[PDB]
C-alpha cells in the first residue's frame, strides 16, 4: 500500500509500505528520499512518536494515512 | 402606541440575534476592545481605592462607549439596519 | 474596612429565609445551565414593564417573578413599589442590593451556595487558598536540563481543564496504585497541592516534581531531565502516558479513546483526494490529531503559516489512476479540520535542513494573534458557509539557543488579563505586547466562541 | 605571596555533595595536583589538535573530541553533556 | 424612526454587555480584597529583573535539597545528576 510523510517544508511524498513494516524501514526509507539519518527523524502519527521495532500494524496504520515528520529543538 | 416596539423586539427573539450579538462580541475582542476595558477597570479600581459597583461604573461607562471603534460601530449598526428593512412598512 | 450587606445579613439572621434564598438561587442558577437561547431571551432578558427585549440588562425578582430593565428604572421601580431589595442579574446569575447600591461578591456562602447544606462541614474541614499559593505561582528550579519539561507544565498548571480534572480527585478516587512515585497523575496531584495548598503542616514546594523526575527516570532515562531533549516529543509522551494511566484505572469497539486527553486535545483532518478534470469526487481520509505542526519559512504571520499548512498540494509521486475522467492523473491532497479541539496546541517548524547533513534555528519572528478564528480551515460546508470559530491565546513556549542546544521558557495569562514569565525558579509580571513580540515555538489556544 | 589552589571551591562542591561532611588538608592537595595534571593533560592535547587541524584558536569542540580521545565511553559522554549544558547555561544567560 | 430604533438596539447590547463586564471585575476585586484584606499586587518590574514577591533570581548553586533517596542531600542543580547514580540500583 501506499503513505504519505508531511515533511519539514509541507511537501508531502509517498512511500510503498506494508502494515508489517518496521518503523525502521520507513526511516530507512525516508533517508533513501530526503538523505536524512533516521536517528535524526521524527515520525508522528494520532499524536504518538512511532518507535523502532515496532510495525506499523501495531498503530493501526493503514493506507494512504499520512504521517508528519519532524526534527528534534533540544534544551535544558 | 408604543407596544408595537416590544412586539417588532419579540419578533425579532423569535427570528438572528445571536449572529448579531456574536459578530459584535467577536469584533470588540479581536480589535483589543474588551481588554482595553478590563485593563481600564483595573486602573479606575486602583485610582478610587474602590470596588463598589455604582460609582466605578459611572465613570467606566462614557468611555467605553467612546472606546468602541467607528468601524465595528457602523458595521455592526449596517448590519442591524439590514435586518430591519426586511419587516417593517413604510 | 470594607463593608458587607447588612440587609443579607439580616436575612440570614433567619435559618429558614436564608434556605428559601438559597434554594431560590441554587435552582436559578441550574435554569441558566439548562435553558435555550431563545427562552432566554424572552423570559429573562424581556422587561416586565415595557416589554422590551435587553433594555440593558434585565433583572430577575429574588422574591417574585417579576423581571425589570435598567435602562427605564423598571426593576428599580419593582423595589421601590414593592419592596423587594434583591435582584439577580442574567446575565451572570450574581445578587444585587438596591440599598447598597453594590453587588455582593465576597461572601464566600453565596458563590458556593450549592454547599449550603453542607456548608457548616465545608468550613470545618477546609480553608480557603493561602495567599501566596491563592494563584498556585511558584518557581521551579533546574535541576539539571529539566527547561524543556517546565515550560511545559506551567500551561499545563494554567490549563482550567487539567486543574478541574486534578482538584477533582479523579485519579486520588480512582487510582488502583494510589502512589505517586508510580503514578504519573498522583504526583500531578501533589504537585497541585503544593503550589495551591499545603503539605501537612529554605527549599519549598519540590516534591511533586521530584516523583515526577522519578517515574520518568523509571521509564525512560533520556526523558528523565540530565539531557537535553525535545519538548514537543515530550509533550506527546507524557500525555500519552497520562492517557496510559487513565486506561489503566478502568475497570474495563470503542476505537476512540475516551480519556482527557482525547476529549480535550483529540481533532481529526480531513483529507480528500480530488481529480483535477472532474473536481468531484472525494476520497475523504480522516486523521486524529493531538496538535499541530506549521511551516514558517518566507512566512511572518501565524495566519500565512496555517494558509500554507491548509494549502492544497499536487502529489507527484503518488500513483494514481481516475475512474470517472478514465485517465492516468496527479491527484490533488488537502488538509482541512474534520473536527477541532477544546485545546489547540501548535508547533511551530523553526529547523532545516542543510545538504551537508547539519541543521539550522529558523529564528524568523512569526506573528501570532491574541484570538485566532479557524473558519477559513473547516473542511465541511453547511447548508454554503463555515461559522466564525475563535480561539484565546492562553500559553506560549519560547526557545533560545540553536537546534542542537539550548532554553526553554513558559508565558502564562491569568485572569484579570495579565501575563506572567516562568523561567524556572523566578515568576515575573510582563506586558501582554511583549509576550506577543516574544519568538514563539510552541502556542496554546483555548476555545473562546463558536458562532 | 600568594600560593593559589583549588581549596575553596572543592570545598564548595563538597558542601553540593556531602554537606555535613569534611575535606582533610592532604586530600585537597592530592585533589589540586589532579587539577593541575589533568589541566596540563588536556590542554597539551587541545593545543596538539588545534596545530593538527591547521588551525589558530581553541574552541570547546576541541575540548570536546579531546575528552572523546582521552576518556573511556560513557565517561567522556557524560562529561560532554555536562559541558556543552554548561556553555548554554553562560549563552542564554 | 428606524434610524433610532437601530440605535437603541446598539445601545441596548452595548450597555448590556458593558454591566455584565463591569459587575464580574467589580464582584472578583470585591471579593479578593475582602478575603485577603493585606491583599498586594504582583510586582512588575519594567526593568525585567524583580519577580512576583519582588525579588531577583536566587543564587545556585548556593540551595540544596535533601535527596530522600539513599539519604544524601544533594545541590539541586546537580540532583539529576545524582538521580543517574543513584536510582541505577
Ligand atoms: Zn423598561
Ligand atoms: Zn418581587
Ligand atoms: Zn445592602
Ligand atoms: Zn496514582
Ligand atoms: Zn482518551
Ligand atoms: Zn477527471
Ligand atoms: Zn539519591
Amino acid at each position: 500500500m501506499q503513505i504519505f510523510v508531511k515533511t519539514l517544508t509541507g511537501k508531502t511524498i509517498t512511500l510503498e509500505v506494508e502494515p508489517s513494516d518496521t518503523i525502521e524501514n520507513v526511516k530507512a526509507k525516508i533517508q533513501d528520499k530526503e538523505g536524512i539519518p533516521p536517528d535524526q527523524q521524527r515520525l508522528i502519527f494520532a499524536g504518538k512518536q512511532l518507535e523502532d521495532g515496532r510495525t506499523l500494524s501495531d498503530y493501526n496504520i493503514q493506507k494512504e494515512s499520512t504521517l508528519h515528520l519532524v526534527l528534534r529543538l533540544r534544551g535544558g | 402606541t408604543a407596544q408595537l416596539k416590544s412586539q417588532i423586539q419579540q419578533y425579532l427573539v423569535e427570528s438572528n440575534y445571536e449572529l448579531i450579538s456574536n459578530e459584535l462580541k467577536a469584533r470588540l475582542l479581536q480589535e483589543g476592545w474588551v481588554d482595553k476595558v478590563k485593563d481600564l477597570t483595573k486602573s479606575e479600581m486602583n485610582i478610587n481605592e474602590s470596588t463598589n459597583f455604582t460609582q466605578i461604573l459611572s465613570t467606566v461607562e462614557p468611555k467605553a462607549l467612546e472606546m468602541v471603534s467607528d468601524s465595528t460601530r457602523e458595521t455592526v449598526l449596517k448590519q442591524i439596519r439590514e435586518f430591519l428593512e426586511e419587516i417593517v412598512d413604510t | 474596612a470594607m463593608s458587607i450587606c447588612p440587609h443579607i445579613q439580616q436575612v440570614f439572621q433567619n435559618e429558614k429565609s436564608k434556605d428559601g434564598v438559597l434554594k431560590t438561587c441554587n435552582a436559578a442558577r441550574y435554569i441558566l445551565n439548562h435553558s435555550v437561547p431563545k427562552e432566554k431571551f424572552l423570559n429573562t432578558m424581556k422587561c416586565g414593564t415595557c416589554h422590551e427585549i435587553n433594555s440593558g440588562a434585565t433583572f430577575m425578582c429574588l422574591q417574585c417573578g417579576f423581571c425589570g430593565c435598567w435602562n427605564h428604572s423598571h426593576f428599580l421601580s419593582h423595589s421601590k413599589q414593592i419592596g423587594h431589595i434583591f435582584g439577580i442579574n442574567s446575565n451572570n446569575g450574581l445578587l444585587f442590593c438596591f440599598k447598597c447600591e453594590d453587588y455582593i461578591g465576597n461572601i464566600d456562602l453565596i458563590n458556593d451556595a450549592i454547599l449550603a447544606k453542607y456548608w457548616d462541614d465545608v468550613c470545618t474541614k477546609t480553608m480557603v487558598p493561602s495567599m501566596e499559593r491563592r494563584d498556585g505561582l511558584s518557581g521551579l528550579i533546574n535541576m539539571g536540563s529539566t527547561a524543556f519539561m517546565s515550560s511545559i507544565l506551567q500551561c499545563l498548571i494554567h490549563n482550567p481543564y487539567f486543574i478541574r480534572h486534578s482538584m477533582s480527585q479523579i485519579h486520588s478516587n480512582n487510582c488502583k496504585v494510589r502512589s505517586p512515585d508510580k503514578c504519573f497523575s498522583c504526583a500531578l496531584d501533589k504537585i497541585v497541592h503544593e503550589l495551591y495548598g499545603a503539605l501537612n503542616t529554605s527549599t519549598n514546594r519540590q516534591t511533586g516534581f521530584i516523583y515526577l523526575l522519578t517515574c520518568a527516570w523509571k521509564i525512560n532515562q533520556n526523558l528523565a531531565g540530565y539531557s537535553q531533549q525535545d519538548a514537543h516529543e515530550f509533550w506527546q509522551f507524557i500525555i500519552n502516558q497520562i492517557h496510559q494511566s487513565y486506561v489503566l484505572d478502568l475497570p474495563n469497539n470503542n476505537k476512540q479513546c475516551e480519556c482527557i486527553v482525547h476529549t480535550v486535545f483529540e481533532g481529526s483532518l480531513e483529507s480528500s483526494i480530488v481529480c483535477p478534470g472532474c473536481q468531484n469526487n472525494s476520497k475523504t481520509t480522516i486523521d486524529p490529531f493531538l496538535d499541530l505542526s506549521l511551516d514558517i519559512k518566507d512566512k511572518k504571520k501565524l495566519y500565512e503559516c496555517l494558509d500554507s499548512f491548509h494549502k492544497k498540494e499536487q502529489l507527484k509521486d503518488f500513483n494514481y489512476h481516475c475512474g470517472e475522467c478514465n485517465s492516468t492523473q496527479d491527484a490533488i491532497k488537502q488538509l482541512g479540520i474534520h473536527k477541532l479541539p477544546s485545546v489547540l496546541v501548535l508547533q511551530l517548524k523553526r529547523f532545516e535542513h542543510l545538504l551537508n547533513g547539519s541543521n539550522r534555528k529558523l529564528d524568523d519572528f512569526i506573528e501570532f494573534p491574541t484570538y485566532l478564528n479557524m473558519k477559513n480551515y473547516c473542511s465541511t460546508k453547511e447548508k454554503g458557509k463555515v461559522p466564525d470559530i475563535i480561539y484565546e491565546l492562553i500559553g506560549i513556549v519560547s526557545h533560545k539557543g540553536t537546534v542542537n542546544e539550548g532554553h526553554y521558557i513558559a508565558f502564562c495569562k491569568i485572569s484579570g488579563g495579565q501575563w506572567f514569565k516562568f523561567n524556572d525558579s523566578m515568576v515575573s509580571s510582563i506586558s501582554q505586547e511583549e509576550v506577543l513580540k516574544e519568538q514563539a515555538y510552541l502556542l496554546f489556544y483555548t476555545i473562546r466562541q463558536v458562532n | 605571596t600568594r600560593k593559589e589552589s583549588y581549596a575553596i571551591y572543592v570545598y564548595k562542591v563538597l558542601k553540593q555533595v556531602h554537606p555535613d561532611t569534611g575535606i582533610s588538608s592532604k586530600a585537597m592537595s592530592i585533589m589540586n595536583s589532579f587539577v593541575n595534571d589533568v589541566f596540563e593533560r588536556i590542554a597539551g592535547e587541545a593545543s596538539r589538535l588545534a596545530h593538527y587541524n591547521k588551525r589558530s584558536t581553541i574552541t570547546s569542540r576541541e575540548i570536546q573530541t579531546a575528552v572523546r580521545l582521552l576518556l573511556p565511553g560513557e565517561l567522556a559522554k557524560h562529561a560532554v553533556s555536562e559541558g556543552t549544558k554548561a556553555v548554554t547555561k553562560y549563552t542564554s544567560a | 424612526t428606524i434610524d433610532s430604533i437601530s440605535n437603541g438596539i446598539l445601545n441596548n447590547l452595548l450597555t448590556t454587555l458593558i454591566q455584565d463586564i463591569v459587575a464580574r471585575e467589580t464582584t472578583q476585586q470585591q471579593l479578593l480584597k475582602t478575603r485577603y484584606p493585606d491583599l498586594r499586587s504582583y510586582y512588575f518590574d519594567p526593568n525585567g529583573s524583580l519577580d512576583i514577591n519582588g525579588l531577583q533570581k536566587q543564587q545556585e548553586s548556593s540551595q540544596y535539597i535533601h535527596c530522600e533517596n539513599c539519604g544524601r542531600d544533594v545541590s539541586a542543580n546537580r540532583l539529576a545528576a545524582h538521580l543517574q547514580r543513584c536510582l541505577s540500583r
